[PDB]
């Protein structure tokens, strides 16, 4: 609120460990819901395959 | 043929 900052409690009761990367096949790959570019957009990606 | 058949990295160690 302002121009003052706090803590970022979300980031940290969320980032506990790095969740590891795993891929994915295309049979769980298909109901898996569509990614959306917000949430794709400042975030961090890796090449799994 | 010309090239060996790639594996997939999705291995991991099974106990025996």
């Amino acid at each position: 609120a302002g121009e003052q900052k706090c803590f970022d409690w979300e980031l940290m009761t969320n980032f506990r460990r790095l969740p590891q990367s795993h891929g994915s096949n295309v049979q769980q790959r298909e109901q898996q819901p569509a990614p959306r570019p917000e949430d794709f957009e400042g975030k961090i990606v890796t090449q799994w395959y | 043929i010309d090239r060996y058949e790639q594996v997939s990295k999705d291995f991991e160690f099974i106990k025996i």
